[PDB]
Parts: C-alpha cells; structure tokens; sequence
C-alpha cells in the first residue's frame, strides 16, 4: 500500500555501493602500467625497503 | 483518441482519468484541468517605492503592460529595447529593476564588447 | 631500465587533446505543496493546515 | 512522506551538484584563464592550455597538453670534472651518447656543448658520487687568443 | 506535470552561455592569460604558445622550430576530438545522468 | 546480519590495491614524475632528488655535496614512521571511524 | 521510518566520505605523481616528494 518507498531506498543504496567502488578506483587506479622496482636495491643510499 | 467500443475511461498518467467516454452520446472527450502555476511580486525595496509587477509563471498572457516571457506573463512592467546588467532575475534571459519611476523588463547584458 | 647512471631524454612530443565533463546545474524544479497533496480538495487543505 | 523524501534527495543531489560546479570553477579559472602546474588537474600530461565549450547542464574542457614521445637511452653524470673543480649544470642534465658528453634541456633532446655559461662550479672534485671525468670549454678563450 | 509540479527556466539562456564561452575562447586565443589577471594584452599565437612552453620547461626554439608540426597536431587532435565525440554514444554520460 | 541486510564486497581487492600502490611506488622511484605526464623515464634517484631541491629554490650541489647525509636522515625518518605508526593506535582514528 | 532514516544517514555520510576520496584522488596527482608547490598540501615544510 505505501507504493515505492523501498525501490527507492534500494536505488539510493545501490548507488552508494557503486560510489564506493567509483572513490577506490579515481584514488588508486592512476595508471596503466603496472611498474616494478629493479632487483638491485641501489638507489645511491636512499632506503625504501 | 481511439476508444475501442469496450473502453469506457482512459489513463496515460495512470492515476487520473485525463479522457472519458460520455454515456449519452458516445463522443470520447479528453480532461484537460483548467490552469494552474506560480505567482511571484518583483518588486524594489518598499525603503524605495511601493510598486510591483507581477509574473504569472509558465502560462500565456490570456489566462490571466502586458510583456509575454519565456518565464510567463509580466504584468505592471515596461519592456525597454535597452540592455542592463541584471538587477532581479525574471529568467531566461529577462531581468527587471525599477528606474526613472517605472519597473522595467529587459534582456540582460553579459558584459561590454571588446575587439582585441 | 633503471640504473645509477642511466636516462631516458625525449626526442620528440605529442600535442594531446582530451576531453573532461562536468555537471553545473540542475533542472529547477518547484512543487506547489498543497496541489500536491491536496488538489483543489477544500476539506484536504484544511486537513493539511 | 513523500514530498518530503523527494526534496531530502534533491538536496543531497543538489550538494553533489554545487560541489561538481565549484570544481568546474576552479577549472575554468586555472586550466583556461591560466596555465597550471597541478599534476592532472586539467588533463594528462603537461598543460599547454584549456579550451571551454558549453553543453547542456554542463561545461566540457578540451585540455591541450604537451606529452614527450620519443625517449632514447643515455649515460649520465652527476657533476663533471674538469680542472679539480665540479661542474653542474645550470639548466638541464649531462648526457652521453657512450664517447662525447653534452648537456641538455630535461624535457627535449637537444645536446649542446658542455661550457662556463652552460655550467655553474661548486667544490672539488672529491665530494660528488659519480663525478665524470670531461673537458669543459671557456668561449672567452679563443676569443681572447685570436 | 498537472499535479502542481513546474520547471522553472535557468536565468541564463543556452545562447549567453555559448556567448560567454565564446568570449572566453576569443580572449585565450588574443591574449593568452593576461585577460584573466587584467586588461588584455594581445600578443601572436605561435608566440603564446612558446610562452607556454617555455612554462613546461621546454626552451621556446623547440616550437619555433617546430611550428608547422606543432599546428598539424593540434588541428588532427581537436579533429580527433570531434570524431570520438560523434562515434560515442555514452561519451557525454555525466550530463545524461544528471 | 539475519534481516535482509547484505554486504557487498568490493570490487578491488586488497592485493589489486596493494598492486596499484606497489606500481605507484615503483614508478615514482625509478622515474620520478615522468610517468605521471606520460612514458616512464628512468632516471638515477639521487639525480632525481638533485631535480626536486631544484624545485624548491635549492641548487643540485646542495644535494649532491650532502648526498649521505641527506639519505642518511630520509632513512631515519622513515623507521620513525614506521616506530611511531607501530606504537600508537589512535593515529588511524580517521580510518577506525569510518 | 528506522529505515529511511538509516538511508539518508548513509547518504549524507558518502557524500562526506566521496569529498575525502577526491581530497585523496587530487594528493595522488599532486603529491605522489608530482611535486607540488602549494603550501601545506603534502605535508609541512617544502615538498620534495
Ligand atoms: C634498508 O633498511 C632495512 C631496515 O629498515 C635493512 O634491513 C636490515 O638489514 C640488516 C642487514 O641485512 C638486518 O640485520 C636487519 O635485521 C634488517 N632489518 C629489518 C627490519 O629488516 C636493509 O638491510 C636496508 N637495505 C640496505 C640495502 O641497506
Ligand atoms: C656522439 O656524438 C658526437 C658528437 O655529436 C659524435 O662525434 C661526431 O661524429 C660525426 C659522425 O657522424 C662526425 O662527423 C663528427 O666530426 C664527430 N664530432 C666530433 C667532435 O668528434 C659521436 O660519433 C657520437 N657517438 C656515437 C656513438 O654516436
Ligand atoms: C679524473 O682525472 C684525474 C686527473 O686529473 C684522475 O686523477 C688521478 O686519480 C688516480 C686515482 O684514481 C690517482 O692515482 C692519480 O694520481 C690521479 N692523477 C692526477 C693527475 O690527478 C682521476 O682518477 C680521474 N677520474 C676518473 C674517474 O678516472
Ligand atoms: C440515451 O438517451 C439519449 C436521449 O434520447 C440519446 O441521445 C442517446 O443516444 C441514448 N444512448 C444510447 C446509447 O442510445
Ligand atoms: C500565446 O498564444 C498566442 C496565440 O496566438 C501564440 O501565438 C503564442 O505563441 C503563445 N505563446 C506561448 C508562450 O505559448
Ligand atoms: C524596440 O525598437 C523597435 C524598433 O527598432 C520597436 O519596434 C520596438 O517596439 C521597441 N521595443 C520596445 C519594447 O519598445
Ligand atoms: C616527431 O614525430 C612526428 C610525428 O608526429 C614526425 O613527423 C617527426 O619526424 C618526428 N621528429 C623526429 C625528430 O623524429
Ligand atoms: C634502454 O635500455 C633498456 C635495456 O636496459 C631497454 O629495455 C629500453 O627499451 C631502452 N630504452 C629505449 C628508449 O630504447
Ligand atoms: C653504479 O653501480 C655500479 C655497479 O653496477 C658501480 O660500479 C658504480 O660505482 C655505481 N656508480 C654510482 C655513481 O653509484
């Protein structure tokens, strides 16, 4: 009798969800390339390990 | 409308009966309702003078100085030809201020023209 | 190909033109509260009140 | 009820939308009325420029923007020693193309002969880790000679 | 629609926006930055544009040198632009959205 | 939990994120900020922090003369993030709120 | 009623938490994939990296 109150709650809801994937992707997904450190850990004394 | 002989009402918003099939003669009428929308008062500050023009929003200027804008009917202002910076936005594109004293309508101007 | 004596200079460019959307405004929308509820129905206004 | 959740969800799009607005702002003022330096804030790449177009509801920027294409391998040197004094470079990098050395601009290959206006000295040759044995040429001198 | 619900125009209409991009679009083209910090200072294009170069550390004889090509590219590349955008039915999905 | 409530994983995982920050990490380290305008240049790293003193009014010398003392302190400070992040909780608050 | 207070209190708290997420997303581009010159954006003192 109350019509489509939940509909819309679910709607919300799912938007939220899809936000939530949208905010990791803009802050991590910043590249394309997958790049990875030489073996050789010299980088004149600088340290990241 | 086509109203096959078994429809008696009809229904496109499907909450109100916008036609209806009249019984004693079978002539299919359409409801339309009879008008409705906004009322604003553009109006100075009373600190200045008491005079208003009234804008009827969305309808044309026969429901109700007479100035027909694309925001609705404009009644108790002059249209000038002059282009001003706005001062109370009508809308789409019309503003209105009160100057020597008459309430004016116009089309706003964006800015001065400038060739470098 | 990282190195303690090794670079990568360009030699060239690329003039790059591309694209950004933004939203800036919305429809504006007015509701009339009492026709909404209470279309021209004295009884419901008066309710309402 | 629900005239009220209708305007509790336009106001909430309504934040969203001035937040988005704000934005496109701040991007018409430093990505068209200037050039900016913030790293991805008008495009990918270095900003040239920014070009606005109006479109329904909204504004779409055409960012113009500088991307280097074509890099090549170099050897390179921190410093380059000359007369027991350590030459750095006053703009760009020392390059090697494996037999003669030049200094360049960072962002565009364009070897140039190492020399004093090229160059700034600091110290002796004994602090700078890498320091690369090389000549570098004083046009004062065969003007003076000459 | 008749259940006391109305859309109420924008004050600006599409055209001033267009005219204001317009003039946006002409002021850039004329005179680079110097209308956004002041009166308009006109100065050539190609000139400007070694000046915005010389803004992303590239020394000015690069586009100098380079001008023809230069031009070439970024005339194929706003081309480019008007290509995708009429190839791309989900390319303006921002505004659609909303 | 046993209402009709769900919850929904994400769509990254937490190694698909520890990848694009180990990638982040490596490109940054290997050739500075090329990689985030356009192809990855690799370049000595203590020729790239001679770059970065440039970028904040400070001549390369500067660098180049202090090189051990300089990574000697960036090492330092590091573990103390790493000792300070290890001894005291309430310094992600922001995340445990959440 | 518990429930659509619930939503709109998830509403309004992703709309915080997307205002962090570009906060974040934009210290990525300046922070990370550059180096930036406005005062106190990453970090305090003069920004190295
Ligand atoms: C970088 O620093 C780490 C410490 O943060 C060093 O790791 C230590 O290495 C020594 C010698 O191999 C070990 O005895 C320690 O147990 C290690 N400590 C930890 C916490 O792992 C690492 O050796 C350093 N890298 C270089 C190249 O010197
Ligand atoms: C590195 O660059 C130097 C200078 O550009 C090259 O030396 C020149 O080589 C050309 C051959 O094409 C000669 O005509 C010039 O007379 C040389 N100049 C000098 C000053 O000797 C050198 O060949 C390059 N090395 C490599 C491996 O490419
Ligand atoms: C750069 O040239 C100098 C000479 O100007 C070299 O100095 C010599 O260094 C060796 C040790 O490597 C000493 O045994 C010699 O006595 C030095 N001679 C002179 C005249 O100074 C220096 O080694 C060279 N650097 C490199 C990396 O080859
Ligand atoms: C009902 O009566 C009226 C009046 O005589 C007539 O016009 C109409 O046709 C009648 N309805 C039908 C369905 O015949
Ligand atoms: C108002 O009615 C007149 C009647 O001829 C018509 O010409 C005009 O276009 C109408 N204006 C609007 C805004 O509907
Ligand atoms: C504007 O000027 C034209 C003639 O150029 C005239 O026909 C028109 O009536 C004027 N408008 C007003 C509002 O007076
Ligand atoms: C740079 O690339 C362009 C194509 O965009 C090409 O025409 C030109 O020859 C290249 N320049 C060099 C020096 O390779
Ligand atoms: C530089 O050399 C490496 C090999 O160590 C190679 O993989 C890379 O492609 C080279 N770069 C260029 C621009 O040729
Ligand atoms: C670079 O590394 C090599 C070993 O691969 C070493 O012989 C050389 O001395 C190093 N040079 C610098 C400046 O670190």
């Amino acid at each position: 009798q109350y019509g489509s109150f939940c509909t819309q709650l679910n709607r919300a809801l799912t938007g939220i969800a899809v936000e939530q994937d949208k905010n990791t992707q803009e802050v991590f997904a910043q590249v394309k390339q997958i790049y990875k450190t030489p073996p050789i850990k010299d980088f004149g004394g600088f340290n990241f390990s | 409308k086509k109203f096959l002989p078994f429809q008696q009402f009809g229904r496109d918003i499907a909450d109100t009966t916008d036609a209806v099939r009249d019984p004693q003669t079978l002539e299919i009428l359409d409801i339309t309702p009879c008008s409705f929308g906004g009322v604003s008062v553009i109006t100075p500050g009373t600190n200045t003078s008491n005079q208003v023009a009234v804008l009827y929003q969305g309808v044309n200027c026969t429901e109700v100085n007479v100035f027909q804008t694309r925001a609705g009917c404009l009644i108790g202002a002059e249209h000038v030809n002059n282009s001003y910076e706005c001062d109370i936005p009508i809308g789409a594109g019309i503003c209105a201020s009160y100057q020597t004293q008459s309430i004016i309508a116009y089309t706003m101007s964006l800015g001065a023209e400038n060739s470098v | 190909a990282y190195s303690n004596n090794s670079i990568a200079i360009p030699t060239n460019f690329t003039i790059s033109v591309t694209t950004e959307i933004l939203p800036v405004s919305m429809t504006k929308t007015s509701v009339d509260c009492t026709m909404y509820i209470c279309g021209d129905s004295t009884e419901c206004s008066n309710l309402l009140l | 009820q629900s005239l009220q959740t209708y305007v509790t969800q336009q106001l909430i799009r309504a934040a969203e939308i001035r937040a988005s607005a704000n934005l496109a702002a701040t991007k018409m003022s430093e990505c068209v009325l200037g050039q900016s330096k913030r790293v991805d804030f008008c495009g990918k790449g270095y900003h040239l420029m920014s070009f606005p177009q109006s479109a329904p509801h909204g504004v779409v920027f055409l960012h113009v923007t500088y991307v280097p294409a074509q890099e090549k391998n170099f050897t390179t040197a921190p410093a380059i020693c000359h007369d027991g004094k350590a030459h750095f470079p006053r703009e760009g990098v020392f390059v090697s193309n494996g037999t003669h050395w030049f200094v360049t601009q960072r962002n565009f290959y364009e070897p140039q002969i190492i020399t004093t206006d090229n160059t700034f000295v600091s110290g002796n040759c004994d602090v700078v880790i890498g320091i690369v044995n090389n000549t570098v040429y004083d046009p004062l001198q065969p003007e003076l000679d000459s | 629609k008749f259940n006391g619900l109305t859309v109420l125009p924008p004050l600006l209409t599409d055209e001033m926006i267009a005219q204001y991009t317009s003039a946006l679009l002409a002021g850039t083209i004329t005179s680079g930055w110097t209308f956004g910090a002041g009166p308009a200072l006109q100065i050539p294009f190609p000139m400007q544009m070694a000046y915005r170069f010389n803004g992303i550390g590239v020394t000015q004889n690069v586009l100098y040198e380079n001008q023809k090509l230069i031009a070439n590219q970024f005339n194929s590349a706003i081309g480019k632009i008007q290509d995708s955008l009429s190839s791309t039915p989900s390319a303006l999905g921002k505004l659609q959205d909303v």
